[PDB]
């Protein structure tokens, strides 16, 4: 139409950006987060973002959604930190985990400044990028999962 | 606290609780008022229709009668969920490319009637990328009022490239009422309207090929249907059931030079950065009560793959639930904290007036 006269007028901006950055500053999962190359992940439970133990990481419950951070150093520089952003989805994980998870995820990006290029893994489809993550035998799928956040309306 | 999910659909509220998997309430978005010239809403307005002309204060996604909205949202607040608005923060949605003050006269009425203590306008679209677990894809919403297609990637919409048709559900339902008088029969009246309405969500269907089903219609009943009318009466309707549907394709169906849902997908990909169009491609995501017809995932793949580069792969997701996509992407967003620090607060309103919406809700 004419999008400056119109309710989209302000996406795309840096005000956006703006807004979105302030609103990460308030998830204690991300502080401290991606200070350095590793792995760190966290699960959804009922609605929060819950750190895994580094024991346990590699192995993902099938009932459950996740978010793994990937911290490495880029090709450009070997002091600095670049970041890929995993979100996996168990095949049997509710849409209250998958959606938060997904929302979790842009919300991660927008904490570490955008850098993060972000990865939708699902059970069974995870990428290349993602099953170099664990090492040898180190990718496991476990039975069951936490419960969902829904409250089912009958 | 518990946040209230209001998705104020053109044609249907659907509004309950955050963390809840479904909306509580649904029902028309209709205030009804005596056809012989004080007024009644929602499934009320629809079980007395029979003495009272009914309208629809959303005409493709827009709030055109403000007097009547405020009928809709007092009735969902204290007659269907029966809640006390100040009470609860509150998360609305719209369509895309709408005209700023909608939002901005939204904003003042929750605020200044209602007394909510915070909300937030969603744009509909993003709602249902997140209801589908993904951060890019290319929705494709089609409710009563709105035809909308919100590229995003990596959580982020992208303005230039959001397509928008008004035409929608209501479209398809006045069209049906008009090419049921080529069979002899005469729906007419804001009633008679609902009465199609209906006969449109229980027997059309999106045909795959349109002139082959049209070709299968003259050559035998095969296609046809029998309904029957609230009187008593059984009608039975044939190739209606495909062409009402095929407007959404052939927008000319009711004379508008438009391009049709597959092409304005089509363009909406293609207005993105060419890096990102396989992406794209492959997470066609369908929300809204207008694509609800059988065949219509199947009739948009073989449409786009007519459009695409020739090795492209495409897929169409239409999750079973998309009736309510929305409303459950507001639901899951309006559980988080984070997003909840967005909202407006009625303090910011009372400092900054309806302006701050455009700084708040993206
Ligand atoms: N099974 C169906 N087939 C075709 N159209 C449908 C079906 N179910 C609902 N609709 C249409 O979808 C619209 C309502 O869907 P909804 O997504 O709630 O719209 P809105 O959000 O605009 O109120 C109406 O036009 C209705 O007739
Ligand atoms: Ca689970
Ligand atoms: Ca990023
Ligand atoms: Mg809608």
């Amino acid at each position: 139409y004419n999008i400056a006269d119109s309710n989209i007028a302000n996406l795309g901006t840096e005000l956006e950006k703006k807004v979105k950055l302030e609103a990460s500053q308030h998830e204690d999962a991300w502080k401290g987060a991606g200070k350095q190359v590793g792995v760190e992940i966290w699960r959804i439970q009922q609605f929060k973002v819950v750190p895994v133990p580094k024991k346990h990481h590699g192995s993902f419950y099938t009932g459950d959604s996740y978010i793994v951070l990937s911290t490495y150093h880029p090709k450009t520089n070997p002091d600095k930190l670049a970041y890929d952003v995993h979100f996996w989805l168990g095949a049997f994980t509710t849409q209250d985990e998958a959606g938060t998870a997904a929302y979790k995820t842009v919300e991660l990006d927008d904490y570490l400044g955008g850098l993060p290029v972000q990865y939708r893994e699902v059970q069974g489809y995870e990428s290349e990028r993602f099953l170099s993550l664990f090492p040898k035998g180190g990718l496991r799928i476990l039975d069951g999962g936490v419960e969902t956040g829904f409250h089912h309306v009958e | 606290t518990t946040a209230l999910v209001c998705d104020n659909g053109s044609g249907l509220v659907k509004a309950g609780f955050a963390g809840d998997d479904a909306p509580r309430a649904v029902f028309p978005s209709i205030v009804g008022r005596p056809r012989h010239q004080d007024s009644y809403v929602g499934d009320e307005a629809q079980s007395k229709r029979g003495i009272l002309t009914l309208k629809y204060p959303i005409e493709h996604g827009i709030i055109t009668n403000w007097d009547d909205m405020e009928k809709i949202w007092h009735h969902t607040f204290y007659n269907e969920l029966r809640v006390a608005p100040e009470e609860h923060p509150t998360l609305l949605t719209e369509a895309p490319l709408n005209p700023k003050a909608n939002r901005e006269k939204m904003t003042q009425i929750m605020f200044e009637t209602f007394n909510v203590p915070a909300m937030y306008v969603a744009i509909a679209a993003v709602l249902s990328l997140y209801a589908s677990g993904r951060t890019t894809g290319i929705v494709l919403d089609s409710g009563d009022g709105v035809t909308h297609n919100v590229p995003i990637y990596e959580g982020y919409a992208l303005p230039h490239a959001i397509m928008r048709l008004d035409l929608a559900g209501r479209d398809l339902t006045d069209y049906l009422m008009k090419i049921l008088t080529e069979r002899g029969y005469s729906f007419v009246t804001t009633a008679e309207r609902e009465i199609v309405r209906d006969i449109k969500e229980k027997l059309c269907y999106v045909a795959l090929d349109f002139e082959n089903e049209m070709a299968t219609a003259a050559s035998s009943s095969s296609l046809e249907k029998s309904y029957e009318l609230p009187d008593g009466q059984v009608i039975t309707i044939g190739n209606e059931r495909f062409r009402c549907p095929e407007t959404l394709f052939q927008p000319s169906f009711i004379g508008m030079e438009s391009a049709g849902i597959h092409e304005t997908t089509y363009n909406s990909i293609m207005k993105c950065d060419i890096d990102i169009r396989k992406d794209l491609y492959a997470n066609n995501v369908l929300s809204g009560g207008t694509t609800m017809y059988p065949g219509i995932a199947d009739r948009m793949q073989k449409e786009i793959t007519a459009l695409a580069p020739s090795t492209m792969k495409i897929k169409i997701i239409a999750p079973p639930e998309r009736k309510y996509s929305v409303w459950i992407g507001g639901s899951i967003l309006a559980s988080l904290s984070t997003f909840q620090q967005m909202w407006i607060s009625k303090q910011e309103y009372d400092e900054a007036g309806p302006s701050i919406v455009h700084r708040k809700c993206f």
